[PDB]
């Protein structure tokens, strides 16, 4: 229940990671002064999909794909993940 | 240099256990006459190619001459 | 040059010798443990100096072709003797 | 196509085939070589192993190596029924003398380096 | 294009304009034989042993040095190029002496090889031969001066490689020698490697003398840790014994050669080891135990507390595997106190970028640089080989380098701006030369030391230096992808532990002071047990008896990077792979085993059993730690930097110190190398000359 | 060798010995070398 | 020249060049290349399909009289698609000449047994079948010949370790021969001996 | 006539292999690196299927090397990168291939080692 960290596994020049991109571009800083205690990790995968990681007290984790999604989608996803939801 | 050396093959006509036994006497016997034959017409020389890469030199050209003690190296190695 | 070990155990020329704990040394029971008692590197200490005059010498190790293959030494250095790599003669220069 | 000679069977199904009758030769032969050789093991004990070896090989789907492993089979078969085996090639099935070895990482760990 | 056309043999070849008759017969498959010839060397054209013959030409030119002209038709097997080369030979071989027995170059000869495959069979020489007096340049190279063939490679890599020089030859004719002509160590970081350029048994390896034939030795290609680069070597063992390290060409990285620490250091781990789990005793000695007994204890502790009780610091030789496979045991227990030794910033992005801790430019893009600015480091000691890439770029390509700290001796000439931060900020200011340089630079480079990033005001430098890139890619504008901005790093598991989201530096432990420490060869003497509570249980994994083995309760003896396979990521971003060369000594244990085992006896048992399971899991963490050479990578400076200016620490008026001022600070850093009694060979003699 | 005596050596041994096999005094293998791996030893001072 | 070196003799090389042609001439369907070594050996690559006709014409033939088979064995290539190398001997007494046959197979491909052409065949072929896995189709009694009773695998294979797997000893618990995995007090030594630069020219391969 | 098998090539279960040494074990594939101590490349040209490395240790005796693998000196030659996977896959072991590392083509010159305003001039030869 209690998130420790946060994993965006995107890929370099596939499409499908294209939107990923545009939010890093644009609005991975504001969500960094908004959580600045909070460790988001962007690291880059191989050909096959983008990734979302969330870890939680305890070692539990659960990951979401985020192929093809727009800004907007992994921003609700996101914020869905730092709120108590989901 | 079997070419060079005279003796005869025996041959058997019944192709039993006997005449085989007699072709293996008289083969003792052509060995004998192609021994003396080696005996009276050995060469003098050398006993091993005269080439480095293949056989190994003399030991006393190995404890001399540079080349002889690499090539006795490479060829034990 | 033998010299015997806090257990007993002669030491090698080669310094081996088994520690207390070692369970190996129950091999040696009712047994012995070979050593050879010539111990080469003070039989070559034993030996003197040549001394020859010239700058450059040669060794071979004697015998002639019994020996071990030709090399050449240099004596230039004064404070040193000139040492074979095969046969471990030494040799030098007259000096003072 | 993949443009490939048979050995024997055409398929899976007279590969199949050619299976059974080897297992039931071998399932006939079994109490004859307990007897012959004087071996200290039962039947059933030589008719589970006998089970056993052909459950090794069962996940095989080529019908070529299929085939080859009947050949191997009716050799060793044949090497059995004629006694050209002696009494330590049939025990060798058994691994008496072999001291069990545990599948579990702790043991692994606990006794060498080897996965 | 602008290529022509020659012939090797009757085949038809298209060169590029320069290329040598030796390179033209290499592009069809045949090898010139060579002795002075080195392609990464000077052309030098002494040795003669590359005479061939051109078609319809009197006179045999010297491939190594003649360019190609068009037409030209190269006969490389005619009777007169074989004459030459038999000739050259017998002249080679007429004053050489008669050492091969005792000679350690035996087996891996190049005088023999080619005597055997271009020479005659035997000798027609009737007189005495020369024998010229030995040298002694240090403890390191070994000198027999009777075996050289005057081929001047030795001469050559130490004046254009290291940048020393102290080697040259005196007199002329047959009595001409090489040497110093005064008793003079050659030390260099670099030195060792004259021994592998050295085509003859005339420089040798002295730890390595009479050891061991090279037919004997079974070689094992793996990477090196004592550093960050990452250079590929090759080990050698026999009958389970690391008989020596070589180099292992990589272009990329390191190319032909490695650092003295990397080649000379095997010999420490032969002492000082760890072979068996340890325990207190009821007198507080440690004692002799059993796996079993050392793992139950740990795990009873663990079992104990939870969360901030419990935390970890990883060490400087730590692989991946064991760093994820720790950071999960602790994770289940909902500690988050996983720390390095080394101090990254944490302010701003931190370790959420990759680039923000990277040598974005990597090894390679040196070359193209035409300006580069040094901040707080000491390449020459902290990254031997990347130092020797900045020296060929300065030699080849009149790179301009600048740099900020103390005035260390690099092996070439650069700007000293000073040794004041505040020059930082009159670089970002705009308010000095230096920053009209770095303007009218196109493809400038600025390099920032992970050791000047160890002190209070780290993050205040790295925030300066940013400015300076932003300044510079405002300027100058966005030249495509070029990275002008650069960590260089010093420890070879810092990388992938930022990489795995460990903490960098050890503040958490001390804003948190635990029960439980875990010490993954953590040997910096960071933390004491004056940090520390009292009755404090401490927990070390390592392969050495060092720093941090004394003061800990539990030890538990874990492999050495010889006797595993595993991850290592390099300061440019690079993951790389060691291989088993021979196995750990005594009972000790692969590391990401040893954790594992202890899950399972603590009930939290870790799902992976294998090691491609546990790469699987890095793969979950990170996927760029099983991307066994990709060095490519997103940048993010933009981001990076946005971030970095919301926080404005000022800097310390104290000046930028490298911790290795001189060579003697080399040899001695980590634990292995602490151990080998080579280093202290070299320590003693660079400290007293004698 | 009474006509035709070898050559000294101060090496040679002066004294025959014959088959020993069987014997106490019979040849027993060893290693010759040293040991390959050095331990750590721990401090003999307590750490609190 | 004269002394140390091999003298060659280029009246048999020109007759065992012609017979090569021949034979190609004869048999289009199943030869797939002809070759004369430098030192006078003549051998022929055929389709495996034609393993029988080949030495039938050549055993039967009355300008061939190649009566007798001097020995038939095979070689391993892993690098090879097809592993193994059939490599058939012949000897004419009529004409005073030799002859070599090669056909190649892979593990799960058969080859037509020769035993009806040559009887001497029935052991070679068995010899191939123990030492390299490669099964003859229509043999007369095909078992092992070498190898222990219940031996697995085949020997002579590249990738069969030069020690194998087991090794046998004598148990006094059950009062007989046992077989358990190899352990070697020493083990083997590797040695690496290839030289780093070339030897032969006249071998050299393109840079591909 | 034919039959069309449509599996995969496999021939673990005829090769007499014991289980262990075929799902523990991982081979390499790779051309070999050049030998440092020598300017020769005849020994770069081939690839090479390696077995990973296993224990040794000490015999009591007489101190030798003793092993327990019996894939420890077991090296495999070919012609190309595909023949060595191809022969691994079909043998059932799990592998690891390192591409082929070339020394990239150079620009020597020697007039260089005289320029009239660059630093590659030399100072001695
Ligand atoms: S350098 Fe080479 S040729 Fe000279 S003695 Fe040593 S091994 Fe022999
Ligand atoms: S010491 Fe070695 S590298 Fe230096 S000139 Fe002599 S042979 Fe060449
Ligand atoms: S290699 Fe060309 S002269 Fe030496
Ligand atoms: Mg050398
Ligand atoms: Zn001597």
């Amino acid at each position: 229940l209690g998130l420790r960290e946060i994993r965006i596994h995107l890929c370099q020049r596939s499409p499908g990671s294209q939107g990923v991109r545009d939010f890093i571009e644009k609005r991975y800083v504001e969500l960094k002064k908004a959580n600045p205690d909070l460790p988001i990790l962007i690291r880059e995968c191989s050909d096959v999909q983008p990734k979302l990681w969330a870890r939680y007290a305890f070692g539990q984790e659960k990951n979401v794909s985020l192929n093809n999604f727009s800004a907007d989608q992994v921003t609700r996803t996101l914020e869905n993940v730092l709120s108590g939801k989901a | 240099v079997y070419d060079q050396v005279e003796f005869d093959v025996p041959i058997g006509s019944r192709g039993d256990c006997y005449d085989r036994y007699l072709c293996r006497v008289e083969e003792m016997r052509q060995s004998l006459r192609i021994i003396s034959q080696c005996l009276n017409k050995m060469p003098p020389g050398e006993i091993k190619v005269d080439d480095a890469k293949v056989s190994p030199p003399k030991r006393a050209e190995m404890k001399t001459s540079m080349e002889s003690l690499i090539h006795h190296f490479k060829l034990y190695t | 040059g033998v010299r015997t070990s806090p257990t007993g155990e002669k030491v090698t020329h080669t310094g081996q010798a088994y520690d207390d704990g070692d369970y190996r040394r129950v091999r040696f029971s009712d047994r012995q443990k070979e050593v050879n008692e010539n111990f080469a590197i003070d039989l070559i200490a034993e030996q003197p100096v040549s001394e020859v005059g010239s700058r450059v010498i040669s060794c071979d190790g004697g015998g002639g072709a019994l020996g071990h293959p030709r090399v050449y030494i240099n004596l230039d250095k004064e404070t040193k003797t000139g040492t074979c790599g095969y046969c471990g003669l030494q040799f030098r220069q007259p000096h003072h | 196509g993949t443009s490939v000679k048979p050995i024997f069977s055409r398929d899976m199904n007279e590969a199949k085939r050619r299976v059974r009758e080897l297992y039931r030769a071998w399932y006939r032969e079994v109490p004859n070589t307990v007897h012959l050789f004087q071996l200290d093991i039962s039947v059933k004990q030589g008719r589970d192993k006998v089970r056993e070896m052909f459950m090794k090989n069962a996940h095989v789907t080529d019908p070529r190596v299929v085939d080859l492993l009947v050949i191997k089979g009716k050799m060793e078969l044949e090497e059995t029924i004629n006694v050209w085996k002696q009494r330590t090639h049939i025990m060798r099935f058994f691994h008496e003398t072999e001291a069990p070895r545990p599948t579990d990482f702790l043991s692994k760990f606990y006794v060498g380096h080897d996965p | 294009s602008n290529l022509i056309e020659v012939f090797v043999d009757g085949q038809s070849v298209m060169v590029e304009p320069g290329t040598t008759v030796l390179q033209a017969c290499e592009k069809v498959g045949m090898q010139i034989p060579r002795f002075c010839y080195h392609e990464r060397l000077s052309v030098a054209g002494n040795c003669r042993m590359c005479l061939v013959e051109i078609e319809k030409a009197p006179k045999v030119v010297a491939a190594c040095a003649m360019p190609v002209m068009k037409g030209w038709n190269i006969l490389t097997n005619s009777e007169k190029s074989k004459k030459a080369r038999e000739g050259v030979m017998e002249f080679l071989l007429a004053n050489h002496p008669l050492d091969c027995p005792i000679c350690d170059q035996g087996g891996e000869c190049d005088l023999q090889d080619q005597s055997m495959m271009f020479g005659s069979d035997r000798s027609r020489f009737l007189e005495g031969k020369r024998a010229v007096e030995d040298k002694n340049i240090g403890p390191l190279v070994k000198t027999i001066m009777t075996r050289c063939i005057q081929c001047t490679r030795c001469i050559r890599f130490a004046s254009e490689i290291a940048g020393v020089d102290d080697l040259g030859t005196t007199g002329r004719g047959n009595d001409m020698q090489v040497g110093t002509y005064i008793e003079k160590m050659f030390m260099s970081e670099l030195s060792g490697n004259i021994i592998d350029i050295c085509p003859v048994g005339a420089l040798t390896s002295k730890p390595y003398a009479f050891t061991a034939r090279p037919w004997e030795t079974r070689k094992t290609e793996s990477i090196d840790v004592m550093d960050a680069v990452g250079s590929n070597i090759v080990v050698s063992t026999r009958t389970g014994e690391v008989m020596r390290i070589l180099p292992r060409m990589h272009e990329d990285i390191n190319e032909e050669w490695i650092s003295d620490k990397t080649r000379f250091a095997y010999d420490g781990l032969k002492r000082q080891r760890l072979t068996q789990p340890m325990i207190r005793n009821e007198k507080g000695l440690l004692t002799y135990t059993t796996w079993e007994d050392a793992l139950s204890r740990v795990a009873g502790m663990l079992q104990s507390f939870q969360g901030n009780d419990v935390a970890a610091i990883a060490g400087g030789l730590v692989d991946a595997e064991a760093l994820v496979a720790l950071k999960d045991l602790l994770n289940r227990v909902d500690s988050d106190s996983l720390c390095t030794e080394e101090v990254f910033p944490t302010a701003g992005a931190g370790t959420d970028l990759r680039s923000n801790y990277l040598l974005n430019t990597t090894i390679a893009g040196v070359e193209e640089a035409d300006v580069i600015l040094l901040v707080g480091t000491n390449p020459r000691f902290e990254a031997p080989l990347f130092n020797a890439r900045i020296r060929k770029s300065w030699l080849h390509n009149d790179l301009k380098v600048a740099l900020i700290g103390s005035p260390v001796d690099l092996t070439y000439r650069y700007d000293h701006l000073g040794d004041s931060p505040k020059i930082l900020q009159d670089i970002a200011s705009g308010n000095h030369p230096f920053s009209q340089i770095l303007k009218e630079a196109k493809k400038p480079m600025v390099v920032l030391g992970s050791s000047a990033l160890q002190r209070s005001d780290g993050t205040a430098i790295l925030a300066a230096v940013s400015n300076i890139a932003q300044n510079i890619r405002l300027s100058s504008g966005v030249t495509g992808d070029w990275k002008v901005m650069n960590i260089l790093h010093r420890i070879a598991s810092q990388v992938a532990a930022l990489d795995l989201g460990y903490k960098p530096g050890v503040e958490a432990i001390r804003k948190n002071p635990p029960k439980v420490l875990f010490l993954l060869g953590a040997d910096g003497g960071c933390i004491t047990r004056q940090d520390l509570p009292k009755d404090c249980f401490i927990i070390y994994q390592g392969h050495h008896g060092d720093v941090g083995a004394p003061m800990a309760d539990v030890i538990l003896p874990g492999a050495a990077y010889t006797e595993k396979s595993a991850t290592y990521v390099n300061t440019e971003g690079r993951a790389q792979q060691t291989k088993v060369a021979v196995t750990p000594p005594g009972l000790a244990r692969e590391d990401w085993k040893i954790i594992r085992a202890l899950s399972e006896i603590a009930g939290m048992t870790l799902p992976y059993d294998t090691l491609d399971q546990v790469r699987s899991r890095l793969e979950e963490v990170s996927p760029n730690l099983v991307r066994y050479d990709d060095v490519e990578g997103a940048n993010y400076f933009q981001q990076a930097n946005e971030l970095s200016k919301l926080v404005n620490q000022q800097l310390l008026a104290d000046p930028l110190v490298p911790p290795q001022l001189t060579i003697k600070d080399f040899y001695m850093t980590d634990s292995i190398s602490r151990a080998s009694q080579t280093m202290a060979k070299c320590v003693k003699a660079v400290t007293e000359g004698i | 060798p009474t006509t035709k005596p070898p050559t000294a050596r101060k090496y040679i041994w002066t004294n025959h010995k014959f088959n020993v096999s069987g014997t106490p005094q019979q040849y027993v293998p060893y290693s010759t070398t040293r040991k390959k791996i050095q331990e750590w030893v721990p401090p003999s001072t307590p750490y609190k | 020249t004269r002394p140390t070196i091999r003298p060659r003799n280029d009246v048999v090389h020109k007759q065992l060049s012609a017979f090569g042609q021949y034979v190609a001439e004869i048999l289009p369907k199943y030869v797939q290349q002809v070759q004369v070594s430098c030192f006078n050996e003549l051998e022929i690559f055929i389709h495996p399909d034609g393993v029988i006709p080949v030495l039938t014409f050549l055993r039967d033939h009355t300008n061939a009289q190649f009566k007798s088979l001097a020995d038939l064995t095979a070689v391993d290539v892993p690098t090879r698609q097809n592993r193994f190398e059939i490599v058939y001997n012949l000897l004419s007494l009529r004409f005073n000449s030799r002859i070599r046959v090669k056909t190649y197979t892979d593990e799960l491909t058969p080859i037509e047994s020769s035993v009806t052409v040559y009887k001497a065949a029935n052991w070679y072929e068995r010899e191939i079948w123990d030492m390299f896995g490669v099964f003859f189709a229509n043999h007369p009694d095909l078992r092992r010949i070498l190898t222990d009773y219940g031996f697995e695998g085949h020997p002579f294979r590249k990738d069969f370790p030069l020690s194998g797997y087991v090794e046998l000893r004598y148990d006094d618990e059950v009062k007989r021969v046992v077989a358990e995995p190899v352990e070697l007090a020493q083990e083997f030594r590797k040695f690496d001996l290839n030289s780093p630069w070339e030897a032969f020219p006249a071998y050299r391969q393109p840079p591909e | 006539q034919l039959i069309a098998v449509d599996e995969k090539l496999d021939i673990t279960t005829l090769t007499g292999v014991p289980e262990e040494h075929i799902k523990t074990r991982k081979v390499r594939i790779f051309v070999p690196a050049r030998n440092n101590m020598q300017s020769g490349v005849n020994n770069t040209k081939k690839w090479k299927m390696e077995f990973d490395t296993r224990e040794r240790w000490e015999n009591p005796l007489m101190g030798w090397s003793s092993t327990a693998d019996p894939l420890s000196n077991l090296v495999l030659t070919f012609s190309t990168k595909e023949d060595a996977v191809a022969f691994a896959e079909k043998n059932g072991w799990s592998f690891d291939v390192e591409e082929r590392k070339v020394p990239k083509p150079k620009s020597k010159s020697y007039g260089a080692n005289f320029s009239w305003n660059k630093r590659t001039r030399v100072s001695t030869k």
